């Protein structure tokens, strides 16, 4: 019964910024930690930002920190994520993702690429 | 950072087969005030996401059937498939959730051998 539909990716030039939106249904999003991981074709899947339950608090994959921004809104069952300042490397199919509160992976969205490229 | 390495990269097995695969983490996962591993396994079918497999490194995930297993414990673990099935070809990673950042292994593909 869990959903979790991303949306927002596309193409976007070296430097620029693009905004993914993550839809939740059919379980408590208030109450469960999000996740953005992200996965390049041929590769594992990359951690990229973490929001606490509730009222919030985030964590950044080093590579990640100051360009990117996680975002909530409980009453919306909401997740963001912001990106700015993209490289090629940033190129990849992004995941909204529900944990469990130890950390692991409960529930996956379909994806949405995400295209870097000058 | 703790790093996850799987192997084999790749392994055929036929209908029926037992399937093994491993995953090493360069740091011990086990946490002493649980004596748990914060180890988790994924599948990944073709054009799929991941779907989470096991958790704790042998508990079995709702909706997973009896002849997927994990075992191991601190840094060194195994997934098992009894018994293959077709709808078993996947990607599988094993993924360290024990601390920030939660770290993936690359990966092992599980091909259908005739």
């Amino acid at each position: 019964e869990v959903q979790l539909v991303e949306s927002g990716g596309g193409l976007v030039l070296p430097g620029g910024s693009l905004k993914l939106s993550c839809a939740a249904s059919g379980f408590n999003f208030g109450s469960s930690d999000m996740n953005w991981v992200r996965q390049a074709a041929g590769k594992g899947p990359e951690w990229v930002a973490s929001i606490e339950r509730g009222a919030g608090g985030t964590d950044y994959a080093d590579s990640v920190q100051g360009r990117f921004t996680v975002s909530r809104d409980n009453a919306k069952s909401t997740l963001w994520l912001q990106m700015n300042s993209l490289k090629a490397e940033d190129t990849a199919v992004y995941y909204c993702v529900v944990s469990d509160n130890s950390g692991y992976y409960k529930y996956w969205g379909q994806g949405t690429q995400v295209t870097v490229s000058s | 950072d703790i790093v996850m390495t799987q192997s084999p990269d790749s392994l055929a097995v036929s209908l029926g087969e037992r399937a093994t695969i491993n995953c090493k983490s360069s740091q011990s996962v086990l946490y002493s005030s649980n004596n748990r591993n914060y180890l988790a396994w994924y599948q990944q079918k073709l054009g799929q996401p991941p779907k989470l497999l096991i958790y704790w490194a042998s508990t079995r995930e709702s909706g997973v059937p009896d002849r997927f297993s994990g075992s191991g414990s601190g840094t060194d673990f195994t997934l098992t498939i009894s018994s293959l099935q077709a709808e078993d070809v996947a990607v599988y990673y094993c993924h360290q959730y024990y601390s920030h950042p939660q770290t993936f292994g690359q990966g092992t593909k599980l091909e259908l051998k005739r």
